[PDB]
């Protein structure tokens, strides 16, 4: 920045600003930031629109923080408004802070917050990091019950690096950005992997496939590895529990970006006289929500009755006694797709 | 002037609307200075902005304390949020001292001589000014008064707790930070000009520091205006809440979801932020005890301060008649009248409106003949009114089919 | 994502690098065509599937008509070359526009040429403006911006 | 000698006694007319003789309803003022015949996607004994009726 | 026992009492109609099936309002005659539903530049009872609807 | 810009009707007197009275 | 502008000379007291003359009638009738037409014994005029939000 004194043009140099492009989307990764972090505050959450304005915050940039690595491979694959969060008192600022869909371990172990603010309630999806070590076939038992197995989170194991950083890149970075660009291009119901990364990171440790066949089983660990034809990829679409219901992250992750949807869609409905007229104009504010996202391809099925359902009134779904004690009871059902993880390729010799 | 013509002037003043609603009038008793009179009218009815600049001072009451601990009175801005939410004609009690107990005492005696007043305000932030005064003021909230609910505040998340706990009562808890500036004005500083060279220096720099500064004032100005702006719009048996605030900027405090959950069963409603739609009030409890859920609401307890409060309007046409029977039969009609059209704009629940009512007057119905014989008339009047809906549950199931 | 609509566009000139903000009212324009030539060559054995060879870029002729109005840079510039004169070149940046009057993407039309120029005819009988039907070679086209 | 349970569930219901909500408000209206549900048709006959008739594409939708000016209430005007150049703020209509009350509601109809066009001013004469009724005719799409 | 004052707020207010002021002029019409705000509608749907509707261009305006004639006011024409080749004098026209007289005024539609067309000469017959009626039908943009 | 001008003067048929009375015969004399290309035109005068 | 508050405020009009427009008469005040803000004007004055240069010619056919309570009630009509003509036509500001006017006359209301037996009639007309707008003053802010 220089002052201004005449009106004209002034030709001062700022040497490798590494400039990225602002982008508008709707995914908002809080970022965990360690204790000795200076330019943060705690029991505050700063908020970042840009590149710019990270570096209008730390000033100059250095490859040896490890956020500061982060928030770059965050910058040039996806972006979108951030809020930079500190560790210590990151339990206390999320279930402040609205617009929350995605909370990041950019380098940090956050294992012990997830288990108590992750709920069934809230509307967070957690994402962390493998170990930074290499791995094996045999060591596969060791490290996968290093994580909890909550529905909310997913792990992707092996750690970037880049041309223009020194320490290793952490996964939960860049995967911010493929969630925001992924939700953008292809909405929220296609998985984010088998995406490219872009801004020139690479994987640190080369995985094999018969390494990934113990990885995907059970409290599963993602992996990004590149490939002959198009270079560094995502290669894994799997969240942490292993049942049907909740057991890849585009039908978590749908649910999630469906409620805060709904939520918002019906708020009008809050301290409403509580009778009848309320609840049509309520079955009806949420059904045409759901009929927009039923044709852009969100959910599986054919019709719109075989595709969700919105059944509210008294005695189907709420008792007298719920109705005053000012409740409303609301059974919502979805149906959303599911990825094609496995491809087989049958090879005959002798054609008929 | 002295010349017919145009007059082009610049830096012109701000004006609002006048909005005017002769339902929820309120009263804010704070620090104001009177300019143009100083003498006599101890509470004076301003009806919009304009009357309020013809008569007050758009001035901060400075208030310094000798090292210096300073405090400057939102009472000015607090009172031009509440034209420009919603808007009235409110009257305004300035009071300085709070603490002359022969003036303190008499304001319910002139607040009950003026017989318009429904809500009942406090603009300030000090908590040893603004306590002084709900103890004064609990009296109208009384069996014996009609009307009067105290919307108040509280500077924590914890209740007010005093003898005004009762259910015209309620409380509002994050203070807001509104986005406009000043323009300001300890025994005289004009004294200390002569007396102190050294301290005058000091105090002249520090008001022209907490002149940038934008200004933080209590809610209890704010929703005084949201009780009038969804009166307007849905009437009184609607819940003054889910309604944006206007022209404040953020929040001073920014409590979740799950700190919330004490305060609104304690009967501290809150200004909740959300993002996509703005500064909601969220919440229409009352400051009662949880355990009464008949008027556990906002609504249900002032809707039942307004249709009392119109039916002695109503019935004024009655009392010095002479006692028998044609004088109940149209008491009886005049009370029938008015609750029907009550139903009709679905304030009280119910599909036939021998529901929704019933008044029951008579000889033996609800007299004696020494009742009748002292000169006395009761009659019983219920409603059933409408009870919002605070909690919705979404139950998203997956198994479609 | 959603379409946009073709109503609102102004184009400016750029007259020996000083631009020419008097004259952004235009009645239409013509849209920006480029053409990639090709030389089909049809080969031996192989006439079952076609096989195109590509050749030089064909750019598009940009016109653009505007009711005639009080004489301007824009105007002078184009009597100046007509009349034998003077043979200069002119960029022309053509925008879309917002709803709130900001650009979508702008094309950058370098060394347009003028090249024609042409008046509605006059007629007693009905009734329109008078229009100016002026059409001027561009040598390169250089779209800039979001939404092309 | 039928019972008032049994009309409310063989008996027709009748048109004079509505409710309209324009998105989160509810503005009582005089007439609401015009909303359906159209499909035109694909014929195809060849030789031998077969008549095949398919519905083919889905006809647009515009719904005209109409309400008496009130001397405080503007609020028709303010959602044909919204639009600037090409996007309104769409709102979504229900339109349900209720009770006598507006307790319960009987039929519910409701409208996706609507924005306004031709608000049309009242008719002013001094030899008619009207209100001052004015009209809004907004197109939509996707009209569903919707039982209870 | 509804009140004076709760009619003036409440219920409707009715098109026989209202004034025109046309320019800085006040002439007492008879019967003002016409006037409008309509927008035409561009639909656009591709392939997979979307449904786009988005409205388009602002529609024309043209009012008319009526007068009886009288025996020295000739304004109307002076109107109507005042247009040589190209131009008139545009005024503006402010309509409004005002008090019994005319102290108040209850809700305001204000017209921007507005020039005539078609003064219509009135309808002789020895057999009707009527008054010597004319009216003007001025063609204008942008009718804004003012409360108070 | 949304230029309105007004342009073009519209033509002007006016159209008065009478009785027929059993010696007068005055406006088949002029519907008559045409031949090929002109008529002998005349000029009207209306006017309200007393 | 600067010369004629003086003149204005003393009671001279003046014809003001403006480009755009012509030789505009500017100034509607009269030749009086400047603290006698009633008959202030020019119109408030001159409706005054006109209105009851019309009632004498209306009242005219009262005069050498009997003196009785009949001759009143003909001669309150007839101010009635014209008044309310005024009131239609927006002479007099008011909402509703017991405002903008009043006549009062009767037997003891106005008059006595000893003032019938003369031979006269006093009624009290009394009607409140439109008062024009001479300065307006435009407060031209610049900050809108």
């Amino acid at each position: 920045t220089t002052v201004t004194s005449y009106p004209g043009v002034y030709i001062e140099e700022l040497n490798s600003l590494a400039l990225s492009v602002s982008n508008s989307a709707t995914a908002v990764p809080v970022f965990a930031v360690d204790e000795q972090n200076q330019y943060i505050s705690e029991d505050n959450a700063i908020r970042i629109n840009s590149w710019m304005d990270y570096l209008n915050l730390i000033g100059n940039f250095n490859n040896e923080d490890k956020l500061d690595v982060s928030v770059r491979a965050y910058f040039a694959n996806g972006g979108g408004y951030c809020y930079l969060v500190k560790t210590t008192s990151l339990e206390k600022i999320i279930p402040t802070l609205d617009d929350v869909t995605l909370l990041v371990a950019a380098g940090e172990d956050i294992k012990t917050t997830v288990d108590v603010l992750c709920q069934p309630g809230k509307g967070l999806f957690a994402v962390f990091d493998g170990p930074e070590t290499e791995l094996t076939i045999n060591g596969a038992e060791e490290a996968k019950q290093a994580y909890t197995a909550t529905p909310f989170a997913a792990v992707y194991y092996p750690w970037l690096k880049a041309d223009w950083a020194n320490i290793d890149i952490p996964p939960s970075a860049v995967m911010a950005g493929v969630y925001a660009s992924v939700d953008l291009s292809r909405g929220v119901w296609k998985a984010p992997a088998n995406v490219a990364l872009k801004g020139g990171l690479e994987p640190k440790f080369l995985v094999t496939d018969e390494l990934q066949g113990e990885y995907n089983t059970g409290r599963a660990i993602n992996m990004i590895r590149n490939f002959s034809n198009t270079g560094t990829t995502v290669w894994g679409a799997r969240t942490l529990e292993d049942k049907d219901n909740w057991r890849y992250v585009p039908v978590r992750r749908l649910f999630n970006s469906v409620e805060r949807d709904i939520k918002r869609a019906m708020s009008f409905a809050m301290f409403e006289p509580n009778n009848q007229p309320t609840w049509e104009r309520v079955r009806a504010a949420i059904s045409n929500y759901l009929y927009s996202l039923w044709q852009q391809g969100g959910l599986a099925g054919s019709k719109e009755e075989d595709a969700y359902f919105v059944q509210i009134g008294k005695g189907i779904t709420m008792t007298q006694e719920q109705i005053d004690a000012g409740q409303m009871i609301v059974k919502v059902g979805l149906a959303a797709v599911r990825p094609a993880e496995f491809i087989i390729l049958q090879f005959t010799q002798d054609v008929e | 002037l002295k010349a017919p013509g145009v007059y082009i002037e610049e830096d012109a003043s701000l004006a609002l609307s006048v909005s005017n609603s002769a339902t929820a009038v309120p009263v804010f008793i704070g620090k104001f200075t009177p300019t143009v009179v100083d003498s006599i009218q101890v509470c004076t009815r301003i009806s919009n902005w304009l009357e309020f600049t013809s008569s007050f001072s758009l001035a901060p009451t400075v208030e310094i304390v000798v090292i210096e601990t300073i405090n400057l009175s939102p009472a000015v801005e607090a009172l031009r949020l509440y034209f420009q939410n919603g808007g009235g004609a409110c009257y305004i009690y300035p009071l300085n001292d709070a603490e002359d107990e022969l003036v303190l005492a008499a304001i319910p005696e002139v607040i009950e001589q003026k017989g318009d007043i429904t809500l009942l305000v406090c603009p300030e932030l000090d908590l040893d000014y603004k306590t002084k005064i709900y103890g004064a003021v609990s009296s109208l909230l009384n069996d014996n008064k009609v009307g009067y609910f105290l919307i108040a505040d509280s500077n924590d998340g914890e209740s007010v707790s005093g003898v005004w706990n009762s259910a015209k009562a309620a409380a509002y808890y994050p203070q807001l930070e509104t986005n406009l500036k000043f323009s300001t004005l300890p025994k005289n500083l004009d004294e200390l000009r002569t007396i102190n060279e050294a301290l005058a220096q000091d105090i002249d720099a520090r008001l022209l520091e907490e002149k940038q500064r934008a200004v933080i004032i209590p809610p209890s100005a704010a929703i005084a205006g949201i009780y009038c702006q969804t009166d307007n719009r849905r009437g009184v048996w609607k819940a003054p809440a889910n309604v944006a605030l206007t022209g404040i900027g953020s929040l001073l405090d920014k409590v979740d979801d799950e700190r919330q959950g004490e305060m609104n069963d304690k009967g501290i409603n809150v200004i909740r932020s959300f993002t996509d739609r703005g500064f909601m009030v969220w919440g229409a409890r009352t400051c009662v005890d949880a355990a009464n859920i008949s008027w556990r609401y906002i609504p249900v307890r002032r809707l039942f301060n307004s249709v009392e409060r119109d039916i002695r309007q109503a019935l004024r046409a009655v009392l010095f008649e002479t006692n028998s029977q044609p004088t109940w039969v149209r008491a009886k009609a005049a009370v029938d009248q008015y609750l029907y059209t009550l139903w009709q704009k679905n304030a009280l629940m119910g599909a036939r409106p021998e529901e929704a009512y019933f008044v029951q007057i008579g000889q033996d119905i609800t007299m004696s003949e020494a009742d009748i014989k002292q000169g006395k008339m009761i009659m019983t009047v219920g409603l059933a009114a409408v009870r919002p809906a605070e909690f919705i549950i979404l139950q998203f199931t997956q198994d479609v089919v | 994502y959603t379409p946009v609509v073709s109503h609102r566009f102004m184009a400016s000139f750029i007259f020996n690098r000083i631009p020419d903000p008097l004259d952004i009212r235009f009645q239409r324009i013509s849209g920006l065509s480029r053409e990639l030539q090709v030389t089909q060559y049809s080969e031996g054995g192989e006439n079952a599937r076609n096989n195109y060879l590509a050749e030089k870029i064909q750019h598009g002729t940009l016109t653009l008509e505007r009711g005639v109005m009080t004489v301007s840079p824009l105007t002078w510039m184009f009597d100046r070359v007509l009349s034998g004169e003077k043979i200069a070149y002119a960029d022309v940046v053509v925008m879309l526009l917002n709803e709130n009057s900001l650009p979508l993407s702008s094309w950058t039309l370098s060394n347009a040429l003028p090249v024609r120029w042409q008046t509605s005819d006059f007629d007693a009988n009905s009734n329109a403006i008078l229009v100016n039907t002026l059409e001027l070679r561009y040598q390169d086209m250089r779209w800039l911006g979001v939404k092309i | 000698s039928t019972s008032t349970s049994q009309i409310a569930v063989e008996y027709p219901i009748p048109v004079y006694r509505f409710i309209v909500s324009v998105g989160d408000e509810k503005i009582p209206f005089n007439s609401v007319s015009g909303l359906d549900i159209s499909y035109d048709t694909i014929e195809y006959r060849d030789g031998v003789g077969n008549w095949f008739k398919m519905p083919g594409q889905s006809q647009s939708t515009n719904i005209t309803l109409r309400k008496g000016v009130f001397p405080g209430k503007t609020e028709l005007f303010d959602w044909i003022n919204s639009i600037q150049l090409n996007q309104v703020e769409k709102k979504d209509i229900t339109i349900s015949l209720t009770n006598d009350a507006g307790t319960e509601l009987l039929m519910t109809w409701n409208v996706s996607n609507a924005f306004p066009t031709s608000l049309t001013s009242p008719s002013f004469d001094a030899t008619s004994n009207d209100i001052a009724v004015q009209e809004i005719t907004l197109m939509a799409d996707r009209v569903i009726m919707q039982a209870v």
